[PDB]
């Protein structure tokens, strides 16, 4: 249980972790499905008892690095999976390692995912922080009060279109 | 305005850890690598379309304490602090009127739906203390009743009619965000944009792993069926036709999300023109910002779109 | 108005000529179509499962009849390879037109004319564009007014002179403290109340948050000749 396995049954194969569940089979069953046509559930031909067939662990990986003109510091993201392989810090996308995390919210500069960010910050290192949507500015009200400008500035922007 | 981000292993999908599939594999060229970059590059759409529709301003902005708003109550469509979820009681009904394992893996959204809250309640509070000036520059304290009178000037209405039935106007106002909950609690098909998007992609994937059990002329769609049984020079030839298969099922599924990335492509740059010019100003574009004279809009989000309120004379 | 315009052109050529990153459209779009030559001719280099990429080496090789089964799988690979390339190809150019379209309506509604687009023809309130052309591509210089420093007024919906309700034609009253003047919305430049500023409606006794003060007749004065 709780482990990387291969599957071979009497009416059932595959690869896998097996572990037990509170699934229900019947009195003539040897294997269920989900609703793909894809195992997740089977029973022990020798007990009684239903073990469910959850896969084993993958997703992509990818490197947090700044430009190789700053620095060969780098941080690693195994997405989706939690922390088997391994400053650590779990995410809701998944196990990363090679940095730091830090209480401190700042602007996004190299997204990973779910709110979560990276940068190269000051005995400089790698942080991840959940990234800030700017400073609050909270203006005053009343039901008697006006702003009204006093000086201008001509700004000139740019606009680039294929 | 977004989609599902999706991404696939072109390996494990097609040759399901086998050596010899992988073998034979490596000789069709980079048609593996290109589906990869494809849905990469489609992903990584989806979370612009939400920083060029939510993150029209870089300051936040929130409300007073005191909600003086000249008789107009915004309490539906503002956050309520109290909850755990910084969200508005228009948003949880949005919400929740919206209802594997072959190498197809669901990366998660940039920002999550906290996130997105904080920036449609930044529009709120500026469209109700500051109306226009917020998306020009720094953001101009205005009353909301003094608001009214520029808004029903922009459209032909001298403003002498609003201060003197200021009770009417407010009256129909709220009368009218009261039958918003009613029809969106009630009427399950307001939401029919928001739910084809959902199925159309699910469709494609429950479709992506039925193709997976076909045999594509082969004596069987497994490998292991086909390797333990035949002989090597013999399951060559076996396992060519579902690697000729199940590739073709890729492509076929790339190129359909490839389209529909244009389709939402073009919805969020819509979008994102209607959380400028109706909600960070006043539009004389007709039946754009709603049917009838336009005086504002209030944004409120929703599970991968937005929902606008369009206030009209 | 014109130092600050031309200071601001100055920034364009410095922001340009330091940052190379600014024309990041432009060049992902010479990019993908390069990838995409690039990988088309890679593909020729496979097998896609038969003896060689090479048609000599099948030809000078193998006899007629197993020879046409191995030629076959090399055209019905290297032809799904071309479907693949003009299948992107069109919905590259899809993006493109739907960019071109966009940039043909900002030629018309914000160079060859004014737009009242909010942050459509650039952030701020619009005053001119000037296009510069690129590779591929358009440039668009938005001119904008964006107002800085500001001061806070205590204001009112209208004034009451003498039980008739004065409203502004054009602006919004505001106060110093002490008097009341009218003023743009957009810039200040306060004036004194009178009945050229203000137009008449109804009676004090109906407004909410009316206030009191002295509406200046110009024929007034005149009396005295």
């Amino acid at each position: 249980k709780n482990k990387c396995v291969n599957f071979n049954f009497n009416g059932l194969t595959g690869t896998g972790v097996l572990t037990e569940s509170n699934k229900k089979f019947l009195p003539f069953q040897q294997f269920g499905r989900d609703i793909a046509d894809t195992t997740d559930a089977v029973r022990d031909p020798q007990t009684l008892e239903i073990l469910d067939i959850t896969p084993c662990s993958f997703g992509g990986v990818s490197v947090i690095t700044p430009g190789t003109n700053t620095s060969n510091q780098v941080a690693v993201l195994y997405q989706g999976v939690n922390c088997t392989e391994v400053n650590v810090f779990q995410t809701r996308a998944g196990c990363l390692i090679g940095a730091e995390h830090v209480n401190n919210s700042y602007e996004c500069d190299i997204p990973i995912g779910a709110g979560i960010c990276a940068s190269y910050q000051t005995s400089q290192s790698i942080i991840a922080y959940t990234m800030s949507l700017g400073a609050e500015n909270s203006v005053a009200y009343s039901n008697n009060s006006i702003a009204i400008p006093t000086n201008f500035t001509i700004s000139v922007t740019t606009e680039i279109l294929p | 305005v977004s989609m599902t981000k999706t991404s696939v292993d072109c390996t494990m999908y097609i040759c399901g850890d086998s050596t010899e599939c992988s073998n034979l594999l490596l000789q069709y060229g980079s048609f593996c690598t290109q589906l990869n970059r494809a849905l990469t590059g489609i992903a990584v759409e989806q979370d612009k379309n939400t920083q060029e529709v939510f993150a029209q301003v870089k300051q936040i902005y929130k409300t007073p304490p005191i909600k003086d708003f000249g008789g107009f109550n915004f309490s539906q469509i503002l956050p309520d602090p109290s909850k755990p979820s910084k969200r508005s009681f228009i948003e949880d009904l949005l919400f929740n009127k919206v209802t594997k394992f072959n190498g197809l893996t669901v990366l998660p959204p940039l920002l999550t739906d906290e996130m997105i809250a904080q920036y449609t309640s930044a529009l709120l509070a500026g469209t109700i203390t500051s109306g226009w000036t917020f998306g020009a520059g720094a953001a101009l304290q205005i009353p909301f009743a003094m608001q009214m009178a520029y808004r029903f000037n922009g459209i032909g209405v001298t403003q002498n009619v609003l201060y003197e039935n200021q009770k009417l106007i407010a009256n129909q106002f709220n009368s009218a965000i009261g039958k918003i909950q009613d029809s969106l609690s009630s009427t399950a098909s307001a939401l029919g944009k928001l739910q084809n998007v959902v199925n159309q992609n699910a469709q494609a994937l429950n479709t992506l792993v039925k193709q997976l059990s076909s045999n594509f002329g082969a004596i069987s769609s497994v490998l292991n069926d086909i390797l333990s049984r035949l002989d090597p020079p013999e399951a060559e030839v076996q396992i060519d036709r579902l690697i000729t298969g199940r590739l073709q099922s890729l492509q076929t599924y790339v190129t359909q999300q490839l389209i529909r990335a244009a389709e939402i492509r073009a919805s969020a740059n819509l979008a994102a023109t209607k959380m400028s010019e109706c909600v960070l100003g006043q539009s004389k574009r007709v039946d754009f910002c709603g049917k009838g004279y336009h005086l504002m809009s209030f944004p409120q989000s929703a599970p991968h779109g937005v929902v606008f309120l369009h206030v009209t004379y | 108005i014109a130092n600050q315009f031309n200071s601001a052109i100055g920034k364009i050529q410095d922001s340009l000529s330091s940052t190379a990153s600014a024309l990041g459209k432009l060049q992902n779009v010479v990019n993908q179509n390069a990838q995409a030559l690039n990988t088309l001719v890679k593909q020729l280099s496979s097998n896609f499962g038969a003896i060689s990429s090479v048609l000599n080496d099948i030809l000078s090789r193998l006899d007629p009849p197993e020879a046409e089964v191995q030629i076959d799988r090399l055209i019905t690979g290297r032809l799904q390879s071309l479907q693949t390339y003009v299948t992107q190809q069109l919905i590259r150019a899809a993006e493109i037109r739907a960019s071109a379209n966009l940039a043909a309506t900002k030629m018309s509604e914000c160079v060859l004319g004014q737009s009242k687009r909010v942050d459509f023809c650039g952030k701020g309130y619009h005053l001119m564009s000037f296009p510069q052309s690129a590779p591929h591509g358009v440039v668009f210089l938005h001119v904008t007014y964006v107002p800085a420093q500001e001061k806070n007024f205590t204001t009112a919906p209208a004034i009451c002179h003498d039980g008739k309700a004065h409203f502004p034609r054009e602006g919004v009253f505001v106060s110093n403290g002490t008097h009341w003047f009218v003023t743009q919305r957009n810039f200040y430049e306060p004036q004194i109340i009178t009945t050229d500023n203000t137009f008449v409606s109804g009676n004090c006794d109906v407004v909410i948050g009316i206030v009191n003060n002295t509406v200046y007749d110009p024929l007034q004065p005149e009396l005295d000749s």
